[PDB]
C-alpha cells in the first residue's frame, strides 16, 4: 500500500542500493566514452 | 622495615587461565609481578625462517611473521634451554633452539590450508600448542610452501611473541575505598565483580588509613605455557632480576670502599 | 586504416566488456576495478571533468570596472558541429561617460 | 618533568560525558531556542506588514538582517552561558578550557548548546537557487534555519539542511587559510 | 634506519656496568643508583621496598628517558644507616617476600590441583 | 579569464547534491577541485530532434 | 514531465524547465548536466510504494531494477536547473506528513540526504557531529591511508604501492560504504584507542602507538617499489645490453658489489638488496665497453620481489623490477581517524607499559585529549562509543550521518548492558605503578588509518655532498 | 645567452648568491620529547653518524680524538676524515691502518656529531627570530627530531607530519655565534612584544591547573616522585 | 637462467643473447626464477 | 560600515597608492553640534 | 588479507578461530552469539573477527 | 578641514598620500603609526 516511517529506512536504501547496482560509481566516464 | 609476608588464594585454575588473589603485598610488588608476567617470562617461539619455496600470495616475511606468533608448547623445555647468545654453538643448536619444517604442497582443486598442524619439529616437547590450528597460510593449486625454523628462548620484552599471556587481568580495591580514582558520578559505574558492595551502595565508604592489598589477578595464558607455570616462572623470574642486581651490587659496594 | 583510438577500460569497446567476474580473474583483472581510465604506455590515466559555462544560453553579468555597464553573452555552438564555439555580446555601455 | 609525571597519576581525559549536559539543561537550551525562533518570526512579520522602521544608516534590508542577526547572536550566547554554567568541576572540556590549555568557551557551547549562525562572507548563507538558499525551503524563507542557523550541538548532529549550510561556512575558513600560506612572509620580504 | 636491536633494552653491552653508585653531594647520606638495562619493574619494587625502611629518609626512582634503559635510584637514609645498606636490605626483603610467595604459591596449585 | 570575474572557490548553494560539500583538496586548489556526490549523475547528451 | 517519466519521446536526462515568472520554458538535451535522482511526490504523497520496494528486493532471480523505477515514474533524474522549479521534501515521514502546514506543493522527495556527500566523505562516520573543515580534512586523509588499493596488486608492477598486512573494515560504518567496496578492499584497523595524556609523548597530535601490537602485526604494511630500465640500441656506435660487468671486459666500473646480479644482468627475486647493490646491469659499448648499470637509493632496503622482463611499446628490450619492504610502524610514522584527527607516533610502548582496564585491556593508541576541544570531532567520540557497543554486541555499528534512530544517548544505554560506563569512560591503572588514575579513560575501539608519509621516506641529511660541477654547489648524489 | 643566465627567480645572483643548498643539513619529521630540555633536540643516530663536525687536534683532546679516527665510520661515535696541516683530506674508512691515521696538533678530525653539540633548528617558513634557535643536540635511538613541547610554540610546529631542518655550524667561531646568540633559553623573550615566545602548553598546562588546585594533596610516596624530576632540587624534602 | 612465462608459467631456459620468449607458448612476458640462495627471516 | 584591515591594509600602507580601497575621514565637532545631535 | 595469528590488544589466538567462526555464521548464529561460543570474550578479541576482512580468498582466484 | 564648526585639530583621514599633501611628511610619520597600530591592534595584538 504505502511505506511506513518503520519500514522507511529499510525502504530508501533499497532503493539507493538498486541504483549502485545499475549504474555503480564511475558510469559518468564510461558512459561519455561509450558515446 | 623488612618484606611483606604476602598470601596466595587461588580461585580458579583451568588449562586457559588462573584467577587468583594475593593479600598482605605492596602495589609496587603486585604490579611488578604482572609485568613479569607479560615482559619477563620466557617462552619459546620462532625467530629464524629462511623459506625454500613460498609460492603462496604471501610474501615471505609476511609467513615469518605469521610463523613465529604461533605458540609453541614450552611448559617444561624452556626451563632447561638455553639462549643462543648464552649458548655457545655455531649460532644454533639443540641446547638453544628447536627446528621447525613446514613443507606444503597443494595439487587438488580444493583450497589447501597451511595450518600449525604443518609445522613439524625435531623436539617432541616443542611443538605448535594446537597440536583447531593455526592458520598460516591458505594454498591455491600449484602453490607450495617449504620453509625451515628455528624456535629459540625469549620473554616478551623483546617481542611481544614470546609474551605467555592472553591477557592479563590486574585489579585492587574494586570499592575504591581508597578513592584512587574519583568517580564524578559513582552510581554510574558497573560494580566490579569482585565487588562487596550493596546494590544501593555504589562506593565504599573512603578509608583513610588504607593502603592498596588484596590484589586480584586473572592470568590468562596463550597456550605455550601453563596459566600456573607463567606465575611461577614470574616469580622465580623476578626474584632472578633482584639476586642478579644484589650481586651486581656488592661487587659495586666492594670496588667503592 | 586512418589511426587508433585509446580506449577507456571497462567500457563497451574495451576487450573487459560483459566479461564476468570470474573471467576477469582469469585474466589477472580485479573485478573489484572499476575502470574508467586509459593505460597510455602502461600509465593508467584519467581524464579530470572540466567546468565550463554552458552555450547556447543568454548570460547578463555587470562588470564595475570595464565600460560596459551591463553584458549579455551567448556562446553558441552546434548540435554537435563544429567544436569551436563562438561567443557574442550584447554590452550597454555604461552611464560613466560625461 | 615534573607535572608530566604526576599526570600519569592525575590522569587527564576527554570523552562523550564531557560532551552530554543535564536533561534539565538541554530543556533550557531548547526553551531558549524556541523563543529565538520565535522572536525572528515576529520580526520578519513586521517586515512582511511594512511595520519596520529602518534605523538610521542602515537600509530596511540591512534594519531586519541586523535585527534578527542580533537575535540569533543572543540565543547562541544565552544557551552557551547555560551550557557552560551545567559544566562540573570534573568535566574535561571545562578544564582545558579553564587552564587554557586548548579550546574555548565557543568550543563547549557548540559542542553542548548550539552551532549557531552559519555565515558566508559576513552574512547569512546567501539565496544561491532563485530566492531560495537550498530546494527543500520555501521562496522568500529568512528564518533562522533557512539562512544557515543550526539550532543543533555538535553532540546532538546537524540535520541536512544544517550540514550543507555549516560546510558552506567552513569553506570560508579553508579558502581564507589558503590565502594566508599564500601571503605568509610576503610582507616581511618586502620590508627587509 | 635507526630503530635499535630489541635485545638493548636488557642486555649490557661489553663495558657497561649494570649498577653504579654516585654519592649525592646535596645532602648528607644520599647515594645515586644508576642501574642499567632496567625499568619500571625494577625500579618501582625496589623503591617501594625502601620506603617500608623508617630509618630511609627519600626513596625515588626514575627513567631518565623512555627511549633509554637506565634507571637512576636516590637513598637518603639517617647518620646511622648507609644508602648502600639500605638498598641491599631492600632487595633482600623483596627477595625473601618473592621466595615466600613462590612457596605459596606452589602450595595454591596443589590445593586447587588435588580438589 | 571566466574564474577571475566570480571565485569558484565558495561551496555555492547549488552544489547540493551534485558535488561533495566536504571533498576538495586543501591549499592553493580549495573549492577548485570538486567531487561528484555518490548519487549525481552527468549527461551524456542526445539530440532534441 | 508525463512523456519523461514514462520514457515515451523524452529520455530521463532532458530538463525541462519552466520560468514562471519570466513566461519560459527551457528544455536543455545535450550532454555534460549534472543531475541526481529524486523521488517524485503528488498529492503529498510519494510515488514510491511498498510494491516497488518489495520488488526491488528480489532485485535478482526477478530481473527488475533501478530502471524500472524510471520507467514507472515513481524517481527522476533532476540538473541544477530544473532544481530551481522543484519542491523537495528531505524526508517523506516527516516533511511531507500532516502537521504544521510550511509546504504543502512538495513535489519530490530525497532519497536519502547523506547521499550529497561523495566517496571519501561517504566512510566519516558520524560527519554531522563534526566540524565541516574536519570533514574536508579526512576526505583528504582517506586517499592517503594504507590497504589493499586492487586485489590483483602481486600482478600489477607499479612504481609505489602500500598494502597494509591486516587491513579491517570498520566496526563502525556508514550505509553508503557498501557500494564504495570498501568492506572488500579496507584502509585501516580498529583500534583501541584511549583518549588520555599518558606520558607527554602524544601532544600537539601525536600519538602513542602499543609496541606489542605493533610486534603482532598491528598496521604493518608491505611497500612496493617498481623499477623499469630498458636497453636501447639507438645509434650504430652506442648499443647498451643487460648483463652484468666483468672488471676485464668494462674499462670502468664501481666498486659496488655485481655479485648480486645474474649473468644476464637483472638481479633475481628473493635477494635482499641495499644503497651498495646493483639491481640492473646495463653496459652501453664505446664508439672495452663502459658500464651503465642502474644502482639503488641508499635509503631503500628490501627484497626483491619480481622480476618480468618484456619488450617494451618501442620493442626494446626491457625488464622491471619490484622491490619489496616490510614498514612495522615507528616513531614518526602518520596516522589518522576517519575525523581530520591526523598525528605521528611519538613513541611506542610494551604492553606491560600501556595503561590496563581490570580486563587486561591495554589501547592499541593513546590519543592526546587536547585534539578534540578545538578540533570539536564529535564524531570520533560517538564513533569510539558506537564502535566499543559494536565489537561487544557483534554487531557492526550504524554511523549514517542524517540518522534519527541513532545518537549518544541510545548508544550510551546499549554500552551500559555489556557492563561498561554508559559514556565508554574505564578505569585503567598506571604500567608502570599499576596505580588506578584518578580521572576515568575514555577507551574504546576507533578506526584508525595508517597514511603513506613515513618518517624513513623523509628522513635525509647533507654532510659535504656531491656538489655540481658547474656550480659547484650542493646537488643529490 | 649570458643574459638568461642571470636573469630569473633562479639566476646566479638571485638562485645562487641569496639562496643556496647547504651542506651539513638535515631534514626529518619532528614528535615529541618531554624528556629533553628547551634548548635541546633529539637527534637519529643516522643524521649524527653522517654529519661531522672538523675538530682540530690538540693535546687536550689528542687521545680522544685518536681513539675516534681507530673507531671510524664502522662504529658511532667516530670519524669520516683526517685534514692534515697540509689542509689535505684522509677518507678513514678506506683505510683504518693506525699507522697512516696517526694524529698531531694542528690535523683536524671531522669526527661524528655527538651529544652536546650546537645546531641550528630551522622550521619553515622562517618567519621570526625564534623561527631558526640554537639547540644541543641529543643522540637518541629512532629516525625522528625530537622537540621540547615548549619550544613548539615559537616555532608554531606541530607534531603531525611537520619537518624541521637541522643546520650544523662546522667551526668554533660559528658554533660560538649560536651559543651566544641564538641558543632557545636566550630566545625565551621576544623584543617583537617584551614578553616570553614560549610557555606551558596542553598536557602540562592543563595539569598545572589540576595540580595548583587547593584541594590537591601528595602522600610521602608521591612527592618523593615528583621530587626525581625536580633537577634544580637541593635535596631538601619541604615541611608538609 | 629460468624464466617463467607470464602464460602457461613454463620453465626454459634462456640465453642472453637469444631473444627473450616462450618457447612453446610465444608469450613475451618472461618472469625470473626465484634465487636459488638462502635468505634468513626473523619472524619479528 | 566597513573598512579595509588585517594584511590588504597592511599592504596599502607599505604600498603607498593614490587610491586606497576604502578611503574615509573622521571629522569631529568642536562647537555646540558636538553635543547636541540636531545640529551635528 | 589473512586473519592474524594473535589479537593485537591482548595477544590471544585468532588465527584458528576464523574457520569456526565461519561456520558458526553458516550455523545461522549472530555475530556476537559466534564470538561468544569461540570463547572471544574481551572486546579487543571480538573486534579481531568481526572486523577481519578475507582477501586471501579472492587472491586465490588468480592463478599462480 | 576648513569646514565650519569642524575640529581643524582632530579630524583627519586613513589616507596617507591626502595627509601628506595637506599636513606634511612629519604629520604622514605620526598618521602612518596610527594606521599601522591600528591594523595590528585591531584583533588584540601588540607589537613594540
Ligand atoms: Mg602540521
Ligand atoms: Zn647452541
Ligand atoms: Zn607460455
Ligand atoms: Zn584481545
Amino acid at each position: 500500500d504505502e511505506i511506513t516511517p518503520d519500514l522507511w529506512q529499510e525502504a530508501c536504501w533499497i532503493v539507493i542500493s538498486s541504483y549502485f547496482d545499475e549504474k555503480g560509481l564511475v558510469r559518468q566516464q564510461l558512459d561519455s566514452f561509450d558515446e | 622495615p623488612y618484606a611483606n609476608q604476602p598470601t596466595v588464594r587461588i580461585t580458579e585454575l583451568t588449562d586457559e587461565n588462573v584467577k587468583f588473589i594475593i593479600e598482605n603485598t605492596d602495589l609496587a610488588v603486585a604490579n611488578s609481578i604482572r609485568r613479569v608476567f607479560i615482559a619477563e617470562v620466557p617462552i619459546i617461539a620462532i625467530d629464524w625462517v629462511q623459506i625454500d619455496a613460498n609460492s603462496s600470495v604471501l610474501h615471505d616475511e609476511f609467513i615469518a611473521h605469521r610463523l613465529g606468533l604461533i605458540p609453541l608448547t614450552s611448559d617444561d623445555i624452556v626451563d632447561k634451554l638455553q639462549y643462543s647468545r648464552d649458548c655457545t654453538c655455531e649460532e644454533f643448536c639443540p641446547e638453544c633452539s628447536v627446528e621447525f619444517t613446514l613443507d606444503v604442497r597443494c595439487n587438488e582443486d580444493q583450497t589447501r590450508h597451511v595450518t600449525s598442524r604443518d609445522l613439524i619439529s625435531n623436539s617432541p616437547r616443542v611443538i605448535p600448542v594446537t597440536s583447531d590450528d593455526i592458520l598460516i597460510v591458505k594454498l591455491r593449486k600449484g602453490q607450495e610452501l617449504r620453509l625451515r625454523a628455528y624456535a629459540k628462548k625469549g620473554f616478551g620484552k623483546e617481542h611481544a611473541k614470546w609474551n605467555p599471556t592472553a591477557g592479563v587481568a590486574f585489579e585492587y580495591d574494586p570499592d575504591n575505598a581508597l578513592r584512587h580514582t574519583v568517580y564524578p558520578k559513582p552510581e554510574e559505574w558497573p560494580k566490579s565483580e569482585y565487588s562487596e558492595l550493596d546494590e544501593d551502595e555504589s562506593q565504599a565508604p573512603y578509608d583513610p588509613n588504607g593502603k592498596p592489598e588484596r590484589f586480584y589477578y586473572n592470568v590468562e595464558s596463550c597456550g605455550s605455557l601453563r596459566p600456573e607455570t607463567i606465575v611461577l616462572s614470574a616469580l622465580s623470574g623476578l626474584k632472578k632480576k633482584l639476586s642478579d642486581l644484589q650481586t651486581q651490587l656488592s661487587h659495586e659496594i666492594q670496588s667503592d670502599v | 586504416f586512418i589511426g587508433k583510438i585509446p580506449i577507456m577500460l571497462r567500457s563497451t569497446y574495451c576487450l573487459l566488456n560483459g566479461l564476468t567476474d570470474r573471467d576477469l580473474c582469469e585474466l589477472n583483472e580485479c573485478p573489484l576495478d572499476p575502470g574508467g581510465y586509459f593505460i597510455i604506455n602502461g600509465s593508467e590515466k584519467v581524464l579530470i571533468a572540466q567546468e565550463k559555462m554552458a552555450t547556447n544560453t543568454v548570460y547578463v553579468f555587470a562588470k564595475k570596472d570595464s565600460k560596459y555597464a551591463y553584458t549579455g553573452e551567448c556562446r553558441s555552438c552546434l548540435e554537435n558541429s563544429s567544436r569551436p564555439t563562438s561567443t557574442i555580446w550584447v554590452s550597454m555601455l555604461a552611464r560613466g561617460g560625461q | 618533568t615534573v607535572i608530566n609525571n604526576w599526570l600519569l597519576i592525575e590522569g587527564h581525559t576527554i570523552g562523550i560525558g564531557d560532551s552530554i549536559a543535564d536533561s534539565k539543561t538541554y530543556q533550557d537550551i531548547q526553551n531558549t531556542i524556541k523563543k529565538a525562533k520565535q522572536d525572528v518570526i515576529e520580526v520578519i512579520e513586521k517586515a512582511h506588514n511594512n511595520e519596520l522602521e529602518p534605523t538610521p544608516g542602515n537600509t530596511l534590508r540591512q534594519t531586519f538582517e541586523n535585527q534578527v542577526n542580533r537575535i540569533l547572536n543572543d540565543a547562541r550566547d544565552k544557551t552557551g552561558s547555560s551550557a557552560q554554567k551545567s559544566l562540573s568541576e570534573y568535566n574535561n572540556f571545562k578544564s582545558m578550557v579553564v587552564s587554557g590549555a586548548k579550546g574555548s568557551k565557543i568550543n563547549i557551547s557548540q559542542v553542548i548548546a548550539v552551532v549557531g549562525q552559519q555565515n558566508v562572507e559576513g552574512k547569512r548563507i546567501p539565496f544561491g537557487f532563485k530566492h531560495r538558499t537550498l530546494p527543500h525551503f520555501i521562496k522568500d524563507d529568512y528564518g533562522p534555519e533557512s539562512r544557515g542557523f543550526v539550532e543543533n550541538s555538535y553532540l546532538a548532529g546537524l540535520t541536512p539542511t544544517e550540514f550543507f549550510f555549516h560546510a558552506m561556512g567552513g569553506r570560508e575558513g579553508l579558502i581564507d587559510t589558503a590565502v594566508k600560506t599564500a601571503e605568509t612572509g610576503y610582507i616581511q620580504r618586502r620590508l627587509i | 634506519m635507526n630503530a635499535p636491536p630489541a635485545f638493548e633494552s636488557f642486555l649490557l653491552f661489553e663495558g657497561e656496568k649494570k649498577i653504579t653508585i654516585n654519592k649525592d653531594t646535596k645532602v648528607p647520606n644520599a647515594c645515586l643508583f644508576t642501574i642499567n638495562k632496567e625499568d619500571h619493574t625494577l625500579g618501582n619494587i625496589i623503591k617501594s621496598q625502601l620506603l617500608k625502611d623508617p630509618q630511609v629518609l627519600f626513596a625515588g626512582y626514575k627513567v631518565p628517558h623512555p627511549l633509554e634503559h637506565k634507571i637512576i635510584i636516590r637513598v637518603q637514609t639517617t647518620p646511622d644507616y648507609s644508602p648502600q645498606e639500605a638498598f641491599t636490605n631492600a632487595i633482600t626483603d623483596l627477595i625473601s617476600e618473592l621466595s615466600l610467595l613462590e612457596e605459596r604459591f606452589r602450595v595454591a596449585i596443589k590445593d586447587k590441583q588435588e580438589g | 579569464r571566466d574564474g577571475k570575474l566570480a571565485k569558484p572557490r565558495q561551496l555555492h548553494n547549488t552544489l547540493w547534491g551534485m558535488v561533495c560539500p566536504a571533498e576538495t583538496p586543501e591549499g592553493h586548489a580549495v573549492g577548485l577541485v570538486k567531487n561528484l556526490a555518490l548519487m549525481a549523475y552527468i549527461s551524456v547528451g542526445s539530440q532534441p530532434s | 514531465r508525463k512523456l519523461r517519466r514514462q520514457m515515451d519521446i523524452i529520455v530521463s536526462e532532458v530538463s525541462m524547465i519552466r520560468d514562471i515568472r519570466e513566461r519560459e520554458i527551457r528544455i536543455y538535451t545535450d550532454a555534460g548536466r549534472i543531475c541526481r535522482p529524486l523521488l517524485i511526490v503528488e498529492k503529498q504523497k510519494l510515488l514510491l510504494k511498498k510494491r516497488h520496494i518489495d520488488q526491488l528486493k528480489e532485485r535478482e532471480y526477478n530481473n527488475y531494477s533501478w530502471q524500472d523505477l524510471v520507467a514507472s515514474g515513481v524517481v527522476e533524474y533532476i540538473d541544477t536547473l530544473e532544481e530551481e522549479t522543484v519542491m523537495l521534501a528531505m524526508t517523506p515521514d516527516d516533511l511531507q506528513e500532516k502537521e504544521v502546514a510550511y509546504c504543502s506543493t512538495y513535489t519530490h522527495c530525497e532519497i536519502h540526504p547523506s547521499m550529497i556527500l561523495g566517496v571519501c566523505a561517504s566512510i566519516i562516520p558520524f560527519p554531522d557531529h563534526n566540524q565541516s573543515p574536519r570533514n574536508t580534512y579526512q576526505s583528504a586523509m582517506g586517499k592517503q591511508a594504507m590497504g589493499v588499493y586492487i586485489t590483483n596488486f602481486h600482478v600489477r608492477m607499479d612504481t609505489l604501492a602500500h598494502v597494509l598486512y591486516y587491513p579491517q573494515k570498520p566496526l563502525v560504518t556508514t550505509r553508503s560504504m557498501e557500494y564504495l567496496r570498501f568492506r572488500e578492499l579496507p584502509a585501516g584497523i580498529n583500534s583501541i584507542v584511549a583518549i588520555a595524556s599518558y606520558t607527554g609523548y602524544n601532544q600537539e597530535d601525536s600519538v602513542i602507538m602499543n609496541r606489542s601490537a605493533v610486534d603482532r602485526g598491528f598496521f604493518r604494511s608491505v611497500f612496493y617499489r617498481s623499477y623499469k630500465e630498458q636497453e636501447s640500441k639507438k645509434g650504430f656506435d652506442q648499443e647498451e645490453v643487460f648483463e652484468k660487468p666483468t672488471r676485464e671486459t668494462c674499462q670502468g666500473m664501481r666498486h659496488a658489489i655485481y655479485d648480486k646480479l645474474d649473468d644476464d644482468g637483472l638481479i633475481a627475486p628473493g635477494v635482499r638488496v641495499s644503497g651498495d647493490d646493483v639491481i640492473i646491469g646495463k653496459t652501453v659499448t664505446l664508439p672495452t665497453k663502459r658500464d651503465c648499470s642502474t644502482f639503488l637509493r641508499t635509503s631503500e632496503t628490501g627484497i626483491v620481489d619480481q622480476v618480468m622482463v618484456t619488450l617494451n611499446q618501442e620493442g626494446y628490450k626491457f625488464c622491471k623490477i619490484r622491490v619489496r619492504s616490510v614498514r612495522i610502524p615507528q616513531i614518526g610514522d602518520k596516522f589518522a581517524s576517519r575525523h581530520g584527527q591526523k598525528g605521528t607516533c611519538g613513541i611506542q610502548y610494551r604492553q606491560e607499559d600501556m595503561p590496563f582496564t581490570c580486563e587486561g585491556i591495554t589501547p592499541d593508541i593513546i590519543i592526546n585529549p587536547h585534539a578534540i576541544p578545538s578540533r570539536m570531532t564529535i564524531g570520533h567520540l560517538i564513533e569510539c562509543l558506537q564502535g566499543k557497543v559494536s565489537a561487544n554486541k557483534g554487531e557492526i555499528g550504524d554511523a549514517t550521518p542524517f540518522n534519527d534512530a541513532v545518537n549518544v544517548q541510545k548508544i550510551s544505554n546499549l554500552l551500559s548492558d555489556y557492563g561498561y560506563h554508559l559514556r565508554g569512560n574505564e578505569v585503567l591503572y598506571n604500567g608502570f605503578t599499576g596505580r588506578k588514575i584518578t580521572s576515568q579513560i575514555f577507551i574504546g575501539p576507533t578506526y584508525y588509518q595508517r597514511l603513506k608519509h613515513m618518517v624513513d621516506d623523509k628522513i635525509h641529511s647533507r654532510a659535504r655532498g656531491p656538489i655540481q660541477i658547474l656550480n659547484r654547489q650542493p646537488m643529490e648524489g | 645567452s649570458l643574459k638568461q643566465r642571470l636573469k630569473g627567480k633562479e639566476g646566479r645572483v638571485r638562485g645562487n648568491l641569496m639562496g643556496k643548498r647547504v651542506d651539513f643539513s638535515a631534514r626529518t619529521v619532528i614528535t615529541p620529547d618531554p624528556n629533553l630540555s628547551i634548548d635541546q633536540v633529539g637527534v637519529p643516530r643516522s643524521i649524527a653518524a653522517n654529519m661531522t663536525f672538523a675538530e682540530i687536534v690538540t693535546p687536550f683532546n689528542i687521545d680522544r680524538l685518536q681513539e675516534l679516527v681507530r673507531r671510524g665510520n664502522s662504529q658511532y661515535p667516530g670519524a669520516k676524515y683526517i685534514i692534515r696541516d697540509n689542509g689535505d683530506r684522509i677518507d678513514l674508512r678506506f683505510h683504518p691502518k693506525p699507522s697512516d691515521l696517526h694524529l698531531q696538533t694542528g690535523y683536524k678530525v671531522e669526527r661524528h656529531m655527538c651529544d652536546g653539540d650546537i645546531v641550528i633548528f630551522n622550521r619553515q617558513p622562517t618567519l621570526h627570530k625564534m623561527s631558526m634557535m640554537g639547540h644541543r643536540v641529543r643522540i637518541l635511538p629512532w629516525s625522528t627530531f625530537r622537540l621540547n613541547l615548549s619550544v613548539t610554540t615559537p616555532y608554531n610546529a606541530d607534531f603531525d607530519g611537520d619537518e624541521m631542518n637541522l643546520h650544523l655550524p662546522q667551526s668554533l667561531e660559528t658554533r660560538a655565534e649560536i651559543q651566544e646568540l641564538a641558543m632557545v633559553p636566550r630566545m625565551i623573550v621576544t623584543p617583537q612584544s617584551n614578553r616570553p615566545v614560549m610557555g606551558i602548553v596542553q598536557d602540562t598546562l592543563t595539569a598545572v591547573r589540576k595540580f595548583t588546585k587547593r584541594d590537591v594533596f601528595l602522600e610521602r610516596g608521591e612527592v618523593m616522585n615528583l621530587l626525581m624530576f625536580l633537577s634544580t632540587w637541593d635535596g631538601k624534602v619541604p615541611q608538609p | 637462467m629460468i624464466y617463467i612465462c607470464g602464460e602457461c608459467h613454463t620453465e626454459n631456459e634462456i640465453k642472453s643473447r637469444d631473444p627473450i620468449r616462450c618457447r612453446e607458448c610465444g608469450y613475451r612476458i618472461m618472469y625470473k626464477k626465484r634465487t636459488k640462495r638462502l635468505v634468513v627471516f626473523d619472524a619479528r | 560600515k566597513n573598512v579595509t584591515l588585517g594584511v590588504p591594509r597592511l599592504k596599502e600602507l607599505i604600498n603607498i597608492s593614490k587610491k586606497p580601497k576604502t578611503p574615509s575621514l573622521t571629522v569631529f565637532l568642536l562647537g555646540q553640534s558636538a553635543r547636541d545631535a540636531e545640529r551635528a | 588479507m589473512i586473519i592474524p595469528v594473535r589479537c593485537f590488544t591482548c595477544g590471544k589466538i585468532v588465527g584458528n578461530k576464523w574457520e569456526a567462526y565461519l561456520g558458526l555464521l553458516q550455523a545461522e548464529y549472530t555475530e556476537g552469539d559466534a564470538l561468544d561460543a569461540l570463547g572471544l570474550k574481551r572486546y579487543c578479541c571480538r573486534r579481531m573477527l568481526l572486523a577481519h576482512v578475507d582477501l586471501i580468498e579472492k587472491l586465490l582466484n588468480y592463478a599462480p | 578641514l576648513s569646514e565650519k564648526d569642524v575640529d581643524p585639530v582632530r579630524t583627519t583621514s586613513n589616507d596617507i598620500v591626502e595627509i601628506f599633501t595637506v599636513l606634511g611628511i612629519e604629520a604622514v610619520r605620526k598618521a602612518l603609526e596610527r594606521e599601522l597600530y591600528h591594523v595590528i591592534s585591531f584583533d588584540g595584538s601588540y607589537v613594540n
